[PDB]
């Protein structure tokens, strides 16, 4: 239970220690910036469920596996965007959903290494795109799939060009909003 | 005088892509 | 029931939609249309539209025909097109092959206004030179097969199996609905109307007090049709560069 | 207002989500009111927030169906309330237990047919559950106490030492 | 034609159709409103366009 502090502002650990090594709930507060962590430990490494406040106010709440964000979690970014889903190696990976705050649009489906690769992108009004997105190499830009626009209820399948020009395979038709 | 639909011509328009998803703190 | 659209009423009703012609061209048409109609042996000849050009000499296009017949489930009109750049002297607008139709379909932008110009296309590097009048004729063909609007049940089939005006036509019951109008090439009694078109490619504004409906094409912005129900007249006109609107899904 | 419809939740600030993560769709509420008195007792709602159901707005047919169901439920609720309002030292504890088992079914029905909360009796029911040793939080609200009301309650009140 | 219709959800436009029409007006009025050359005289102390009283049509 030794509140082992570290004078340089300086660190302030406030938790439990089994003869030095950390294990159990604790609140470690870095002093260089202000990033705090409240959660479990194993061998001193942040492990288990634990909330973190980063220097730039980006908050995280979820699982950690050996000091890195792993498993299920929820991140609130400094601008306001939110992510809920699977982290792996400290990034977005697996299945999850991302909500922008400005446009109020959302991305839902399969991520890969911090970037969005497959699934749906829906707007605030209900319109959506579904299909293969760019990824982390690109900037989550759509690559190949179908657009559904709700106001007109139209559905067009196609892909994009290197310049970003939408290229429709056929003319639009009347359809529904990709509940696949 | 203007009489029309209000649509600029030139073929220089294409759909807007999603904003870039914010990266993590430690880059 | 009219027997043929009247250019005066067309220009009067569709002027609010910006579909206008110059004053000199209006007078010149009033003289030139009958001359060409007679010396070509045609029963009908009307002003189809006006395509804008880069040098200010817009192409006026006129369309005429003699008789329409039912063939293979379609009301085929053996139409013939003429063009002009002053409204006084009409020249022929000759048909284009199918192979060249694709190439001219690939050419975009506002026309030059020089009937002797020819554009260039490149393929696997074989270069083709496509005359400007070819591009004009194909844009006209595309716009025509897309719109060609008449009221529903305004035509009828006669004993010789020809499409003739229905002189007992009483009018559209509901002029503000797309069911009241149809394509010209749809047989009478076939039940195919503009409501069978892709939903969202037509707009209808109906002034229920004066009884004038305006049908605008959104797929080919520039095609306007009017229908006056108290006098039972109707007619259409195209005014614009002739290019299709491909971004329609993003604009609705 | 016996009916509210937000065709796009993004356009309203006051709307609140229960999983604390903004969603996309439409929302409809129908305040169930008693026809004889004009008081609201329940609230039936439906929505189409995206990940569960398509984020599209609700057609007028489905809105009208929800309205109809709200009205039918108002009728049935009025009727059921009418019926329910119409329906209104060891030896010591043994006698008390027998007397309670007498009106077991009566008290059970009178509790299981009370939508509102009787302030008096609720304290006593809380105390009884605490004495019988309940989790002390699975009955902290009247809607949660409904899970306990069952013949097992008086049975366990009988089978209790000291 | 309705001054309060929704413009678009993405890209997020900040307003109803009235604001989008005001924006189109502001763009077109700057890109297309013209006068014949030499009709006005531009001041360098301001942007006020006074007309030269000597301009041959």
């Amino acid at each position: 239970l030794g509140k082992m502090e570290y004078p340089p502002p300086g660190d302030k650990f406030e938790g439990t220690m089994e003869h030095g090594v950390r294990t159990g709930k604790g609140t470690y507060t870095w002093g260089v910036s202000g990033a705090v962590y409240t959660g479990d430990y194993v061998n001193g490494k942040k492990h288990g469920k634990g909330k973190m406040v980063y220097p730039d106010k980006g908050v995280y709440e979820g699982d950690w596996v050996e000091d890195v964000m792993q498993g299920q979690g929820t991140y609130t970014y400094p601008n306001g965007d939110i992510y809920q889903g699977a982290f792996w190696a400290g990034k977005r990976h697996g299945k999850g959903m991302y909500h922008y705050k400005g446009p109020c649009c959302q991305l839902v489906g399969d991520w890969a290494d911090g970037g969005f690769t497959y699934g749906r992108w829906v707007y605030a009004d209900g319109s959506m795109f579904m299909g293969k997105f760019g990824g982390a190499a690109a900037d989550s830009k759509p690559t190949a799939g179908s657009y559904f626009y709700s106001s007109s209820s139209l559905v067009q399948e196609g892909h994009f060009a290197k310049d970003g020009s939408w290229v429709g395979h056929r003319d639009p038709a009347v359809g529904k909003e990709f509940s696949v | 005088m203007y009489v029309g639909w209000g649509i600029k011509a030139g073929g220089e328009w294409s759909p807007c892509p999603p904003p870039p998803p914010v990266p993590q703190w430690g880059a | 029931v009219q027997l043929e659209p009247n250019i005066t009423l067309v220009l009067k009703h569709l002027a609010s939609c910006g579909a206008v012609v110059s004053a000199e061209q209006q007078a010149a048409l009033d003289h030139s249309i009958p001359i060409k109609r007679i010396e070509a042996g045609l029963r009908s000849l009307t002003l189809w539209g006006r395509l804008t050009t880069l040098n200010g000499k817009d192409y006026l296009v006129a369309e005429g025909y003699n008789v329409a017949s039912s063939k293979e489930g379609a009301a085929v009109y053996e139409t013939k097109y003429f063009y002009s750049q002053d409204g006084a002297r009409w020249s022929d607008l000759q048909p284009v092959d199918s192979e060249t139709a694709t190439r001219c379909a690939r050419i975009k932008g506002m026309l030059s206004g020089d009937p002797a110009k020819n554009y260039e296309l490149e393929e696997k590097p074989l270069v083709f030179q496509i005359p400007e009048l070819a591009v004009l004729r194909c844009r006209v063909d595309a716009i025509a097969t897309a719109t060609s609007v008449i009221p529903t049940d305004s035509t009828i089939l006669n004993a010789a199996s020809q499409v003739v005006p229905n002189r007992l036509f009483a009018g559209a019951a509901y002029p503000e609905k797309l069911e009241s109008y149809q394509h010209r090439f749809s047989l009478p009694g076939s039940g195919v109307t503009l409501s069978q078109d892709l939903r969202g490619t037509w707009a209808v504004q109906y002034d229920a007090f004066k009884g004038v409906a305006q049908v605008r094409s959104l797929l080919f912005p520039g095609y306007f049709f009017y229908y006056a129900a108290n006098e039972l007249t109707w007619g259409s006109l195209y005014v614009g560069d002739g290019l299709r609107n491909n971004d329609l899904i993003f604009m609705l | 207002l016996p009916m509210l419809y937000v065709p796009n939740v993004a356009a309203e600030e006051r709307v609140k989500f229960f999983r604390k993560f903004p969603k996309i769709g439409s929302y409809q509420a129908c305040g169930v009111a008693l026809p004889a008195s004009g008081e609201f007792k329940a609230l039936l709602a439906a929505d189409t927030l995206f990940p569960e159901g398509s984020g599209q707005p609700l057609s007028a047919d489905d809105r009208d169906f929800v309205w109809e169901v709200s009205q039918s439920l108002s009728r049935a609720l009025e009727a059921v309330q009418a019926r329910a309002a119409e329906a209104l030292e060891k030896q010591a504890l043994d006698e008390v237990v027998a007397l309670a088992s007498s009106h077991s079914d009566a008290t059970l029905s009178s509790l299981r047919n009370m939508l509102s909360v009787p302030q008096g009796t609720y304290h006593v029911v809380k105390a009884l559950l605490h004495l019988l040793g309940r989790p002390a939080a699975s009955f902290s609200t009247w809607k949660r106490a409904h899970s306990h009301f069952s013949p097992r309650l008086f049975e366990d009140m009988a089978a209790y030492d000291a | 034609g309705r001054l309060d219709a929704p413009v678009s959800a993405f890209p997020a436009f900040p307003g109803n159709e009235a604001n989008y029409l005001r924006a189109l007006i502001a763009r077109i009025s700057a890109a297309t409103v013209c006068c014949p050359r030499g009709f006005f005289t531009a001041d360098d102390d301001s942007a006020e366009l006074s007309a030269n009283d000597e301009w041959v049509p």
